[PDB]
DNA sequence: CGTGTCAGTAGCTGTCACGGATGC
DNA sequence: GCATCCGTGAGTCGA
């Protein structure tokens, strides 16, 4: 294992001296912002406190070096500078963490990347516009490829498309007044919206997304009310009962995305379970009793 | 008092550029229908923020020439925008 | 009859067992604690008849523990006494309106005793504004009603644990001495047959080190612990020997870095465990120690401290427990068994209520002030000192504010419906300071314990991450001054039930055997069967002779909570759906009009009254004047009392708290009678829902798996219509370029949008406002140097000068719409105290009348929940023979799985309540109605009945009642003796081939409405740091495409959709704008760019001293529109 | 382990007080361990992913 | 800025690399001024180091217009670009 | 190393990545997800793209 | 600015399985 | 050479 460590520095050409720092970098301020509170006071990031303690102890060390203070003070100050840089990079790694007001451990730079709340899992592996969510409702009259969405949801989801069509059919003079029309819900948009969502598939999702059938594509149908109408046969794939659970709607924009929804993710093209090959969209509850 | 990492503090947000993008599109459309001179003057007074004498020095024209070109190009853009129904 | 004590409607009960003890005050947990804390006359008289001699309240106790304050010499002294309160600063509603705290000023009498001068100056010193508890058991902090919730903590005392070692697989034993305050001390026996002790988390020393530091010779140690070889090995393997040696060892391991003096350690080893300053076992802790060890069990509780004898006896207990011993008597002490403790048993699990929780914070503040006192004594002169100069009340008031501010038990009582608030005030949580962390709570702390019987409800508890950590107090349960929960029992003398009732604790209950409540009992009191179902210690249920029963339960519902006791036929529902029903009763929304349920339990009346959301008459009298605004009562003596009605008040969680008078002019009303009822109340009973005509059948798949079909009648007749009120707030501040002003003049806005505003820029009362409408017109001055080039050109091409202000008006959020009912304005100009930097503040209240809609969540009392899948026209509904259509259609498939047959039974009985019945009186009383009371043999239509929990109607009597249901107005019986009826398909007309169960069920409207849960977003705000869309509906954010959803996309192979989701639709700064432009232009979607979050990741890795670089295919590093200088 | 005394009554008949009390133990622990089991299931799932 | 680049390289950051990134040293521990909201010079938010708070606005207030694009102000030392640079310009602390 | 640092033990992976001076060939599902490229699977492979 | 008799955390263990570097 | 102890992990989405 020692060779595993040493041969890296040998071959790579970088000196191990980098493990000892003479200067420490400071992250740009917008990544550690200080906001003003509605009570007149201020609230800053913990990284600012860590950098501030580092700066304070380093300047005090400079004072002690200039004054020729006894070696005990200078050494006991260098130790504190070491601990301050250690807290700035990974607070709590050695000993007890630097507590802020209320015995709360301050977040370090490395804490910006750790775990479920870190940068990777929270802002890179998962992030979206043109999306909504609402309670789901069974819709027996719907076809398997169809889903029912509220008009007020589709208006906001298809807002720019509806603005474009409002300015095309001369319902609005310019795109600006078209936006104002969509925001005020002028009675024309409801006749225009129907033309827009025509054969434009949408994506329905219900968490937890256990398998790939947890997200499926549907043809949207404008329905009154404020609930999403779901087909009774896809309830098995979503594991979705109707006791107050909501679903999310995502609108593919590009031609490639609409094609992937129309061909790869359409509910009618995914009747069988990819895990076992046996059907899922089949009579299950009331339907099997009726048959 | 407060720490952003600590819970209970609202995160900062920035509005969307929808209104700005729409205004920019309409201004570009209205700009296309201008003469090369008027367009090259308004793009040097408002997009580059130069002074009157600076534009007069760059384009090799008089001071009052830049003043008059700006004065007319503003009204021509207003004409186009009011013809397209842009709110005052 | 049921509950014939206040003057309630006559609800007839199916009761076979009499109620020996009536329900106590459901609000006593919050009330008595605070009364003891502030020493109210009620608490003092209660303790006086309790047998107490010279009782002391919480504040007096703190002042006595604190006094006196002396320096090192003793020349100066400070003492406190006589705590008293002046009248309250402001009334309750004024505090709610002006966002202040309900409090009363606290006065004490402090005096300075000078020993070196022989003269004392005594005076009255104001301590602080002490927050006061309302009559409803709530506090008001900054205009919000909050509930201090009782906390389940580990009781102080000595506890023993039998653990199993990991590597050697031998049985180890450990001890913990948990004080009420101070340092901790834990002895243990490791796997090497040696005894050690950890002192305040510090290093584990040999136990003989501690024994030697206290002054015990090495010979007396062998004398005391000689019967065990492990202690011999301990003293042999010891490192250091000597009284002045192990003491310095403890000093250097406890307070490192300091010079170790023999006396410097002699001081702290006495202060940390034997002086009342830094160590204290409470009376309950001292009593628990005296019982667990069996010493001083007869001495009056006077020692408030740990002693050396207790330490020695603890080590003895441990060393005997390790080697299989089961009995021990301390030298000079009573005999006690040697065993391990449960720490989950309610005799070792203590409950501390509001008074103690406030008293601890007061104690901390008083200590912080005591330090200031000792510092101010040695600084000022010893002749101009007064009690006013030594006292700095800043930390004390700061501590109580921190408690009611950044505390844990201070939570704002759920105000959905009165039952939610009552349940809130009766919550018992294990989380918080001194309890446990959520990450530190295994599956053993959460599950039901046999000692919870009649104390904590085993049903009412959340099903989320806080399951088991949060319970509800049982109905008849109460808390003793020690902190344990007592429950009442009927004392059985010699196999004879007596009306003498005594409250027992957990361990006191374990020392006897109790009979179940539903035991067959003779009219004299003797048990019918010799062997009866009886509960015994360690949760054993078995038959036992009648001469063995010591006590018995008071009521069958003794073990359930208030909300749980409100579920009819609870004994026919499984614990899962019963939990859900009890938890959803607290989510009921107060409707416009309220209907009491036909099938009840009797608990609704007392729940509604004890909740405090009704208006009960304090004194008997006649009604002098009744109005929608107030009710005046003319008493018999001659005085008048007027109760003001709370009309259309925003009830916290947005519900409508509206009270309505019941009595009329000139009505004789007795004391304690309900003269007006509020939300979810009907004639004084909890009305959490409506009685709906239900049919149990599948209907064309619209009720498919838990969906619900409703009759449009419920929309036409406002049966499930509810009022909701939202609060909107905005303020005008002082900015850097001027001051924000609230004005009707808003730049570039027509006179049509501003038409609903008054001359101030505020929306007028009564105006209907949709989403996007202006509520408060506020403009903020923006600098010229902050203008976009396009914006400056656009300002130039419109000639509009002097518009240096931008629009920042208060608009209606998306999904909101209603009538403006109230405006409140606070102006710094008009003496109103606003936060520094604020010139004006406006609050607008908007009320919406929400009818029942598709997707709103309904539910019953048996955990049967579901959303509204369809609202058919009244003619589409399956209607009965006489043409009356049903109101609600419930799918049959979702009934026999959940094991909630109660809803079926409630249905049957429900119909019997709607129609009425008449039992055949000729030829005697039938054999099924022999147990029914004579008041049940005849019933008029729309009669109210009671089915008490674990008592009430039996299936035999229900089957009998279904056979004699009263006919309708035409003389025809619509339902059969089976309970089913013939229905007609309202869509085709053909009658349904088979009879269908038809009845009346109580359905509640839960606070999960689609009007709030619907959300959608094209674009909007983005988080400043990560440049990703915001979260939550209130911030107009988007949905999170998580990690699992990305896995789904990748499994489909939808590469382009995934890339589109994670780039142009999220955090691509330039891609999103160009996508919007391409959509409005009709062009195609452009190519995605690089996410800004990845740039941030690289810039953070750089800050962690990591040189990250992106290389091209050739190998040259490429930058991201940035450089680097030195 | 199973209690040496069973619940003889049926939910149609109506459980006694003690029968219901002893049933709630298994009910609550069955609901409690489900969260932790789903947690470990999802963790194993993401490892396999 | 196309989205096709092969390798992403990571390595140890030399102190000389830390100086090569940094647009200046953070000397003073102060943050901003609590009245004018202007960040103090050489502090953790120094505009001379990290960038201007507002677009084309320097600290001393001499250059507030867009026509002076790219001018290093002589009295406060602040460049005049957009505030976007405050999301990418690194600082550094030189240790004694 | 980019696909590993986003899985488990972020610091333990980043330290060894900086010491060994590893270069990541951005050719993988997780990496392309992070950087915003088309995943080399399904409709993202060069055969169909 | 000068500083000068005792002058001394709160909180807390009510998580655990598992592997391997760390240490007597 | 091995028992000790340190550090790692522990469902997802909500208003
Ligand atoms: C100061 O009061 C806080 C506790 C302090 O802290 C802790 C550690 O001690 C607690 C004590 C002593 C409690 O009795 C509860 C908890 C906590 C804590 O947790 C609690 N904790 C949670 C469970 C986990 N969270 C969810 C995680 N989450 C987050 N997130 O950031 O994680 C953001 N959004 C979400 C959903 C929600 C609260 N439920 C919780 C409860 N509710 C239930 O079990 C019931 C089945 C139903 C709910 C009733 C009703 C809803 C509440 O009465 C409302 C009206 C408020 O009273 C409540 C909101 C209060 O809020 C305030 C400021 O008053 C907090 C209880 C507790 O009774």
């Amino acid at each position: 294992k020692r060779l595993k460590v040493v041969a890296a520095f040998q071959q790579s050409g970088n000196s191990p001296m980098g493990m000892v720092l003479d200067a420490v970098p400071v992250i740009p301020p917008e990544l550690r912002p200080m906001v003003q509170l509605d009570g007149g006071r201020f609230a800053t990031s913990d990284l600012n406190d860590l950098y501030r303690r580092v700066i304070n102890r380093n300047n005090r060390l400079k004072r002690l070096i200039d004054l020729g203070a006894p070696e005990i003070i200078v050494n006991n100050e260098k130790r504190m500078l070491q601990e301050s840089v250690d807290a700035l990079f990974d607070n709590g790694r050695r000993g007890r963490p630097v507590t802020g007001p209320g015995n709360r451990p301050l977040k370090s730079l490395s804490d910006l990347l750790k775990g479920k709340q870190g940068r990777f899992r929270q802002n890179l592996l998962g992030k979206v516009d043109y999306s909504g969510r609402s309670v789901i409702v069974v819709g027996p009259q719907l076809k398997l490829h169809q889903c029912g969405l509220p008009k007020l949801m589709a208006l906001e989801l298809f807002k720019p498309f509806v603005m474009k069509r409002l300015v095309d059919l001369n319902h609005a003079q310019n795109i600006k007044s078209a936006k104002r029309m969509v925001e005020r819900q002028r009675p024309q948009v409801w006749d225009v919206l129907e033309e827009v969502i025509a054969e434009h598939p949408v994506l329905l999702n219900r968490a937890p997304t256990l398998h790939r059938l947890g997200i499926q594509a549907f043809e949207p149908m404008l329905v009154e009310g404020k609930a999403i109408q779901l087909h009774p046969l896809v309830c098995e794939a979503f594991n979705a009962d109707f006791d107050g659970d909501q679903m999310a709607v995502h609108l593919p924009l590009s031609a490639e995305a609409q094609a992937e929804a129309r061909i790869l993710m359409l509910s009618s093209n995914n009747i069988l379970s990819p895990a076992s090959g046996r059907p899922l969209a089949m009579p299950r509850l009331d339907m099997v009793t009726g048959l | 008092v407060g720490s952003t990492d600590q819970s209970g503090t609202p995160e900062q947000s920035t509005p969307d550029e929808v209104n700005a993008a729409l205004d920019r599109l309409l201004i570009a459309d209205a700009l296309a229908q201008l003469s090369a001179e008027h367009r090259a003057v308004i793009q040097r007074s408002y997009y580059r923020g130069w002074s009157t004498a600076q534009i007069a020095t760059d384009l090799g024209i008089a001071e009052g020439t830049v003043k008059s070109r700006l004065h007319y190009a503003v009204r021509a853009l207003r004409l186009t925008l009011q013809e397209l129904g842009v709110t005052r | 009859s049921n509950n014939s004590v206040p003057g309630a409607p006559n609800r007839v009960s199916f009761a076979k067992l009499r109620e020996p003890l009536e329900v106590p005050g459901l609000l006593d947990v919050q009330t008595d604690s605070f009364e003891w804390l502030i020493g109210s006359p009620r608490w003092r008289e209660s303790a006086a008849e309790r047998g107490d001699v010279n009782p002391v309240g919480g504040l007096e106790e703190v002042l006595y523990e604190l006094s006196p304050i002396e320096d090192f010499s003793g020349s100066m002294s400070l003492s406190f006494s006589d705590p008293r309160f002046d009248d309250v600063k402001a009334p309750v509603d004024e505090c709610k309106d002006k966002d202040m705290t309900y409090a009363a000023p606290l006065f004490v009498t402090a005096e300075f005793i000078n020993n070196n001068t022989g003269e004392i100056k005594s005076q009255t010193v104001f301590m602080g504004d002490f927050p006061m508890m309302t009559e409803k058991g709530t506090f008001i902090i900054n205009g919000t009603e909050r509930v201090v919730v009782s906390q389940l903590v580990r009781s102080p005392g000595v506890y023993f644990d039998e653990t199993i070692d990991k590597s050697t697989d031998k049985t180890l034993h450990s001890v913990k001495v948990i004080p009420s305050r101070g340092a901790w001390l834990e002895f243990d026996v490791d796997k090497r047959d040696t005894v050690g002790v950890r002192i305040d988390r510090k290093r584990r020393q040999p136990v003989t080190v501690l024994l030697k530091a206290l002054g015990w010779t090495s010979e007396q140690i062998v004398e005391r612990f000689g019967f065990s070889e492990i202690m011999r090995s301990t003293l042999e393997k010891d490192n250091t020997v000597g009284t002045d040696e192990a003491l310095l060892d403890i000093y250097r391991k406890l307070r490192p870095g300091e010079p170790p003096t023999k006396e410097s350690a002699q001081t702290l080893l006495e202060n940390l465990f034997f002086k009342e300053k830094r160590y204290d076992l409470a009376r309950v802790g001292r009593y628990k120690v005296n019982k667990k060890l069996g010493l001083h069990v007869g001495e009056p509780i006077t020692s408030s401290t740990l002693t050396e004898e207790d330490v020695v006896a603890t080590i003895e207990y441990l060393v005997r427990l390790h080697e299989g011993q089961t009995t021990m008597t301390v030298p000079g002490g009573v005999e006690v068994p040697v065993e391990t403790d449960d720490i989950d048993h309610f005799g070792n699990r203590r409950l501390r209520t509001v008074g103690e929780l406030i008293q601890n914070q007061i104690r901390v503040g008083m200590s912080r002030m005591e330090r200031v006192v000792r510092e101010r004594m040695t600084t000022q002169d010893v002749e101009a000192i007064t009690p006013q100069t030594l006292i700095n009340i800043r930390p004390v008031v700061a501590a109580i504010k921190e408690f009611f501010g950044t505390s844990q038990l201070s939570q704002f009582m759920d105000q959905n419906n009165p039952l939610s608030g009552l349940t809130h005030k009766r919550r018992l949580s294990a989380l918080g300071p001194g309890g446990l962390s959520r990450e530190r709570a295994g599956l053993e702390v959460r599950d039901v314990h046999p000692s919870h019987y009649g104390r904590m409800c085993p049903i009412e508890t959340p099903e989320g991450p806080n399951i088991g950590l949060i319970g509800s107090l049982s109905v008849y349960a109460r808390v003793n001054p020690f902190g344990f929960i007592e429950t009442p029992y009927r004392k059985v003398v010699d196999g004879v039930v007596s009306d003498e009732i005594v409250y027992l604790t957990a361990d006191e209950e374990d020392r006897h055997v109790v009979a179940q409540a539903n035991s067959p009992i003779d009219a004299d009191g003797r048990f019918v069967e010799p062997r009866v179902l009886v509960r015994r210690k360690a949760g054993e249920v078995e038959y036992v002779p009648s001469s063995e029963v010591d006590y018995m339960d008071v009521s069958p519902r003794q073990m359930v909570s208030v909300a749980t006791a409100m579920i009819p036929f609870l004994e026919h529902d499984d614990a899962n759906r019963a939990l859900m029903g009890a938890n959803m009763q607290r989510q009921a929304v107060p409707l416009v009009r309220s209907e009491a349920p036909l099938v009840g339990t009797g608990m609704e009346l007392r729940a509604a009254i004890d909740a405090g959301d009704v208006v009960v008459a304090e004194e008997s009298g006649v009604i002098e004047e009744v109005s929608a605004d107030y009710i005046t009562v003319m008493h018999d003596n001659g005085t008048r009392r007027t109760y003001r009605m709370r009309k259309f008040a925003r009830s916290n969680h947005g519900t409508c708290a509206n009270q309505c008078p019941i009595v009329d002019a000139g009505d004789r009303v007795e004391a304690g009678q309900v003269i007006a009822d509020g939300p979810c109340t009907d004639d004084g009973e909890m009305a959490l829902g409506k009685n709906l005509l239900v049919a149990i059948m599948p209907w064309e798949g619209h009720n498919y798996e838990d969906a619900i079909i409703l009759s449009n009648r419920l929309v036409e007749e406002d049966v499930l219509t509810s009022i909701h009120i939202e609060e909107h707030e905005i303020d005008a501040r002082d900015t850097k370029l001027g001051a924000e002003e609230i004005t009707r003049d808003i730049p570039n806005i027509s006179d049509e949008v501003l038409a609903d505003l008054d001359e101030r820029g505020i929306v007028r009362i009564g105006a209907e406002v949709r989403d996007g409408d202006i509520l408060v017109g506020k403009v903020t001055p923006k600098g010229e140097t902050e203008l976009t080039p396009e914006e400056r050109l656009l300002r130039a091409i419109f000639g509009e000068k002097a518009r240096e202000v931008r629009d920042t008006s208060l608009k209606v959020p998306h999904g909101e719409s209603g009538k403006v009912i109230g405006i409140r304005v606070f102006s710094r100009e008009d003496e109103d105290e606003l936060p520094a930097g604020v010139n004006e503040l406006v609050r607008v209240y908007v009320a919406q009348k929400r009818k029942i809609s598709d997707g709103d969540k309904l539910a019953g009392r048996h955990g049967n929940k579901g959303v509204i899948g369809k609202i058919l026209p009244v003619e589409d509904m399956p209607f009965l023979a006489d043409g009356t259509p049903v109101d609600i259609i419930l799918n049959t498939h979702g009934v026999p799985r959940r094991m909630n047959i109660g809803q079926i039974l409630e249905t049957h009985l429900g119909w019997c309540a709607h129609s009425g019945w008449k039992v055949d009186a000729a030829k005697g009383v039938p054999d099924w109605a022999a147990r029914l009371p004579d008041e049940l043999l005849e019933a008029q239509p729309n009669a109210i009945v009671s089915t008490p929990v674990f008592d009430g109607a039996q299936e035999a009597e229900l089957q009998g009642l279904l056979s004699c249901t009263l006919p309708n107005r035409d003389g025809d019986v619509l339902v059969d003796a089976d309970g089913k009826a013939m229905l007609f398909d309202g869509r085709s007309g053909e009658p349904f081939p088979y009879p269908v169960t038809v009845g009346y069920m109580y359905i509640m409207k839960l606070h999960h409405l689609v009007d709030d849960k619907i959300h959608a977003r094209s674009t909007g705000p983005y988080s400043m740091i990560t440049q990703q869309p915001l979260g939550g509906k209130a911030q107009f954010g988007g949905q999170r495409f998580g990690e699992m959803e990305c896995w789904a996309m990748q499994a489909y192979g939808a590469a382009y959709t995934l890339q589109e989701l994670l780039t142009i639709k999220s955090d691509d700064t330039v891609g999103r704008v160009k996508v919007y432009e391409a959509i409005v232009k009709g062009e195609n979607i452009p190519e995605p760019g690089i996410p800004e979050s990845f740039k941030v990741l690289l810039k953070e890795l750089q800050s962690l001293c990591l040189n990250v670089e992106v290389l091209s295919s050739d190998g040259a590093a490429i930058e991201l529109r940035e450089g680097e200088d030195e | 382990e199973f209690i040496p005394r069973p619940v003889k009554s049926s939910f149609r008949e109506g459980l006694t007080v003690l029968e219901y009390f002893i049933n709630t133990h298994g009910a609550r622990k069955g609901l409690a361990d489900t969260a932790l089991r789903t947690a470990d299931s999802g963790y194993l799932t993401r490892r396999l992913v | 800025d196309v989205n096709f680049f092969d390798e992403l390289r990571i390595g140890l950051a030399t102190a000389e690399d830390i100086r090569q990134w940094s647009y200046g040293e953070v000397k003073k521990p102060e943050t901003i001024n609590y009245r004018t909201l202007k960040p103090e010079k050489d502090g953790l938010f120094c505009e001379k180091i990290f960038g201007p708070t507002r677009d084309w606005e320097c600290y001393c207030g001499k250059y507030k217009r867009v026509r002076f694009k790219g001018i290093i102000c002589e009295r406060c030392g602040v460049e005049v670009t957009r505030a976007k640079v405050r999301r990418e310009r690194m600082g550094h602390i030189e240790l004694a | 190393w980019l696909s590993a640092a986003s899985f488990q033990e972020t610091t333990r992976v980043l330290t060894d990545a900086a010491i060994n001076c590893r270069s990541d060939k951005l050719n993988g599902l997780k990496e392309n997800v992070i950087i915003g490229k088309l995943i080399p699977a399904g409709t993202g492979i060069n055969r169909y793209r």
